[PDB]
């Protein structure tokens, strides 16, 4: 039935015939059997739409000329696989003139279909696949597509910035949709989200990420608790761990907004394990920290208060870091910068009792450190540290 | 950084591989572990033997274990996906061989099965020529190898995977699927459908079908 019709349409077609065929999808009335069957049908039809591209410029149905283009937009009222193939043909080029129009269209259609885009991502959340690593691969490509369009460049138009905005809006939508109450308790929400998140980060830091983040943050913060926490939590990958490290720092740069909101973002979620891992990862390293001074401080604050004594360990850990010799021989001057920051935070908070025991270590530290740094070019840099410590346990 | 660069000593011989094992196993299971390793390795995908090394380091020295299965999985998958996403001749044929080795360590160590065999159905499907087969069984860690041999749901997964297609990956997937003889039955019907698609193919999907047809025969 379906297959036969498809073949017939692809082979030969008069005006009325073509019209009826197109209207086929509209009628549907075949549950999802028709859907999956037609998913394959439309895959073929999209290839047939490459052939339809030349048939669209062959003076076919002048009145409804955009309809068949709207039949391609009827595909755009479909599945992400097809969006899949949208990208496929996008890669495919060919239709130069017609494709320019196509992709132009594709793009704004897909502003709506990015909603639809990640509602198909949300639909994947609602659904599931055992061999879906390639779904993710495709998804990755789809994520990449904004930059793959850039990659395609060729003519090129609406940019990745807007990709920026697109992304932001999509996310928002998703989030709230999901929120529902909890009409979507499945974790795949977070899965897609995080997949995307990871991808995003990988793909691009600074601007993109941050902008998205900022808006998102604000909104989210303002109105969410369990849900907030959930998405946050949901965050993943190793690429995305440091992805998130970077993300977090992007958000740090997100400054005081980031501070209060990520006091709430840490309050959304710290959940032990990986958080701890990357916290110390970050602790160890590195580059730029005026943001983190503030960064450091607030981050610390948040996490520390989320889960007490984290700080303590870090503080304890930090003592060791103050040392030199090998380190005196080694490093650049960034380490010192880091050190200073640490000092400041440390001064700020703990228990009191803390002082005493840590003072054991402090004293120890102090002594060896003293020697080493007493040997500091930036003799005063080292001295400043001493004074801080001194103060700390007078 | 040093180590990374270093993996190319003029006098490799046996001492070299011994030491390869040494550094990989030196990583063992510390802090950054899998993650750190992964990072540097991913950068210069020129050293998946070191990937194997550290894979195996984790395999005989660790923690977070199904999580390490996941790490492994990630790296593994990545490797295959990139590498087998195109082609090679001198160096990267051997890179694929090295990938088989890292798959090995991983697979065995984790009994990972889900992660592992998503990547086996992937990686197994990768086999191709000579060395391929060798590596395949090796990584497979016989139990699961034969498990897959039995397996038909995985086969169906692969069937549709191939249906979507990409290139030669799909082609040889079908090839080894056939190799993995048992009893089509259901697969026979599925492949009839494949053929139909196969038949249809105007582009290189045409040669895909050619190889498929051979398999079918």
């Amino acid at each position: 039935a379906v297959r036969e019709a498809i073949h017939a349409l692809s082979s030969s077609e008069d005006g009325g015939h073509i019209f009826c065929t197109l209207e086929s999808l509209k009628r549907y009335x075949x549950x999802x059997x028709x859907x999956x069957x037609x998913s394959p049908v439309l895959r073929c039809l999209a290839s047939r739409l490459s052939p339809a591209w030349l048939e669209l410029x062959x003076x076919x149905x002048x009145x409804x000329p955009a309809d068949q283009a709207f039949l391609v937009l009827m595909e755009t009222i479909e599945g992400a696989a097809g969006p899949s193939f949208r990208l496929m043909k996008m890669a495919r080029l060919l239709a130069r003139f017609l494709r320019e129009g196509r992709l132009a269209v594709l793009m704004e259609a897909q502003c709506r279909q990015q909603t639809q885009p990640g509602f198909i991502l949300l639909r994947e959340t609602l659904l599931g696949x055992x061999x879906x690593x390639x779904x993710x691969x495709x998804x990755x490509x789809x994520x990449x597509x904004x930059g793959n369009r850039l990659q395609q460049e060729n003519l090129a138009e609406f940019f990745p910035q807007n990709y920026f905005r697109l992304l932001g809006e999509e996310v928002v939508r998703v989030l709230q949709a999901v929120v529902d109450s909890l009409q979507g308790g499945l974790d795949s929400s977070v899965s897609f989200v995080s997949q995307v998140l990871g991808k995003a980060c990988v793909h691009g830091r600074q601007q993109e990420i941050l902008g998205v983040l900022v808006p998102r943050l604000a909104a989210l913060t303002q109105g969410s608790y369990l849900h907030q926490r959930v998405c946050w939590r949901l965050v993943e990958q190793v690429p995305d761990r440091a992805m998130e490290a970077v993300l977090t720092g992007l958000v740090e740069a997100a400054l005081g907004p980031e501070v209060l909101s990520r006091l709430l973002g840490n309050l959304v979620v710290k959940n032990k394990k990986a958080q701890f891992v990357m916290t110390q990862k970050l602790l160890f390293l590195q580059s730029r920290l005026t943001t983190p001074m503030l960064q450091s401080l607030l981050g610390h604050l948040a996490m520390d208060s989320q889960r007490r004594p984290l700080l303590l360990q870090v503080l304890k850990e930090l003592l060791e870091t103050w040392g030199s010799s090998s380190a005196i021989r080694h490093t650049p001057l960034p380490q010192q910068r880091h050190v200073s920051k640490a000092v400041l935070i440390c001064l700020a908070q703990l228990g009191e009792p803390e002082l005493r025991d840590s003072r054991d270590e402090l004293l120890a530290s102090m002594m060896a450190g003293v020697k080493c740094r007493l040997d500091s070019s930036l003799p005063p840099v080292r001295r400043l540290g001493m004074i801080v410590a001194e103060v700390v346990s007078a | 950084x040093x180590x990374x660069x270093x993996x190319x000593x003029x006098x490799x011989x046996x001492x070299x591989x011994x030491x390869x094992x040494x550094x990989x196993x030196x990583x063992x299971x510390x802090x950054x572990x899998x993650x750190x390793x992964x990072x540097x390795x991913x950068x210069x995908x020129x050293x998946x033997x070191x990937x194997x090394x550290x894979x195996x380091x984790x395999x005989x020295x660790x923690x977070x274990x199904x999580x390490g299965x996941x790490x492994x999985x990630x790296x593994x998958x990545x490797x295959x996906x990139x590498x087998x996403x195109x082609x090679x001749x001198x160096x990267x044929x051997x890179x694929x061989x090295x990938x088989x080795x890292x798959x090995x360590x991983x697979x065995x160590x984790x009994x990972x099965x889900x992660x592992x065999x998503x990547x086996x159905x992937x990686x197994x499907x990768x086999x191709x020529x000579x060395x391929x087969x060798g590596x395949x069984x090796x990584x497979x860690x016989x139990x699961x190898x034969x498990x897959x041999x039995x397996x038909x749901x995985x086969x169906x997964x692969x069937x549709x995977x191939x249906x979507x297609x990409x290139x030669x990956x799909x082609x040889x997937x079908x090839x080894x699927x056939x190799x993995x003889x048992x009893x089509x039955x259901x697969x026979x019907x599925x492949x009839x459908x494949x053929x139909x698609x196969x038949x249809x193919x105007x582009x290189x999907x045409x040669x895909x079908x050619x190889x498929x047809x051979x398999x079918x025969x």
